[PDB]
């Protein structure tokens, strides 16, 4: 179980520019420099499965589930 | 190249062991960032003394021909004219440090150091040994030195009208080398690629996602995107050292601090560079980021994976580790700088 601080480390490791939120071209970037290589779609798709209100990128408390998985 | 810059000659890093720094940073695709060394360790540094590690809280010197050692005589030390508390909780520090394997050794120093010393004025003059100085240590300490068959010159000293003369003693290596200031890494960011191997063997078995599923199921993907999002966890966390700093490391029996897998990586990679040419370790210990006294040293040296170097002020600091963030390069910071004000991201910092 990560604490709060270390839980935030992480974020910012995603959240590259300066807003608190992972949007879909930020996670695509991380995920190939993680080595995969995804199309659009399935970029979408990370984003749709952590995306809990529905706007389209992730927010601090939706990155903390995705965390706790 | 040497030194390419005045940025790379403010550093007060010899220039040897700097382009061990540059490689390294390219090597392993990091920006490297380092506070100012003393200049009057350069030279040290440069033919081989020894580095200290956080085991040595004795304060050093930087004055008179014990400049740059760290003297066991607190008084020899840059506490000089300090007082009975100080000069005396100074005492203990020296006596902590010979404890655990730190031997007190003589002083005595190469020509080179002795060219030094007197180019740089420490030393205003001497009679063929009994060297001068404007220092006011000189008023209450006196000082001379000897050739020794070996090359280097001894130095010995002794209290204003007081008698005998006695060599200078210094702290040193369990190996006995002396020791000298070590440089200090302000913070280490890589690129997030750095942690593609890491992430795979934390969730695949080392494997690329696709070669997984394939290895291990049979011909909307649920699954699949989970594993994905579990590689970004794995990889963020390694990146960002989350277990790792948890603990402390340690090199043999000198604690290291708090060090991330990655940063240490990079410890050793440096100190290699550094054995090539003609030094000892210089890294001793982790980051700034970790550091649970911060400094507020203020013009940081920073040196891009791309290898180009320079000096950035607080505030140029942040706009660099921006820009950086931006091209993948991963950041975190001292714990403590939030509550104290003093964080360089400009984002929500909560929950
Ligand atoms: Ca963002
Ligand atoms: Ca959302």
């Amino acid at each position: 179980t990560d604490s709060e601080e270390e839980i935030r480390e992480a974020f910012r490791v995603f959240d590259k520019d300066g807003n608190g939120y992972i949007s879909a071209a930020e996670l695509r970037h991380v995920m190939t420099n993680l080595g995969e290589k995804l199309t659009d779609e399935e970029v979408d798709e990370m984003i749709r499965e952590a995306d809990i209100d529905g706007d389209g990128q992730v927010n601090y408390e939706e990155f903390v589930q995705m965390m706790t998985a | 190249a040497g030194y390419a810059n005045a940025a790379d000659r403010e550093s007060g890093i010899p220039a040897a062991v700097l382009d061990g720094i540059k490689a390294v940073a390219k090597e392993k695709n990091a920006t490297l960032m380092f506070r100012l060394v003393n200049p009057h360790s350069t030279s040290l540094i440069a033919e081989g003394v020894a580095t200290k590690g956080l085991g040595v809280h004795a304060k050093s010197s930087d004055w008179g021909l014990q400049a740059g050692y760290i003297p066991v005589n607190p008084n020899l030390s840059k506490l000089f004219g300090r007082a009975p508390e100080v000069i005396a909780r100074a005492d203990n520090d020296v006596n902590s440090s010979l404890a655990h394997g730190h031997t007190a050794v003589d002083l005595t120093l190469s020509k080179e150091r002795l060219d030094y010393l007197r180019q740089a004025g420490l030393v205003t003059g001497m009679a063929d040994g009994v060297v001068a100085s404007n220092h006011a240590g000189y008023e209450q300490f006196e000082f001379r030195v000897k050739e020794t068959s070996d090359g280097r010159y001894a130095v010995q000293y002794r209290r204003k009208g007081g008698d005998d003369f006695e060599a200078v003693k210094v702290i040193g290596n369990a190996a006995g080398i002396p020791l000298t200031a070590d440089i200090d890494m302000f913070a280490i960011m890589p690129h997030l690629s750095n942690f593609r191997d890491s992430a795979r063997s934390s969730v695949t078995s080392g494997d690329s996602v696709t070669d997984y599923l394939a290895r291990t199921r049979r011909a909307l993907d649920r699954e699949r995107i989970d594993l994905l999002w579990k590689i970004a966890r794995a990889g963020a966390r390694s990146a960002v050292g989350t277990e790792a700093r948890r603990q402390f490391r340690y090199d043999g029996d000198m604690n290291i601090g708090v060090i991330t897998d990655f940063e240490l990586e990079v410890r050793n990679a440096l100190n290699r560079r550094a054995h090539a040419v003609g030094a000892q370790d210089v890294v001793q210990h982790g980051t700034e980021q970790n550091n649970p006294f911060p400094e507020a040293d203020e013009k940081i040296f920073v040196v891009s994976a791309t290898g180009e170097s320079q000096m950035l002020t607080r505030g140029q600091l942040k706009e660099y580790i921006g820009q950086q963030r931006g091209e993948g390069y991963v950041f975190y910071e001292n714990r403590a700088y939030g509550v104290a004000g003093k964080s360089l991201f400009d984002d929500g910092l909560g929950a």
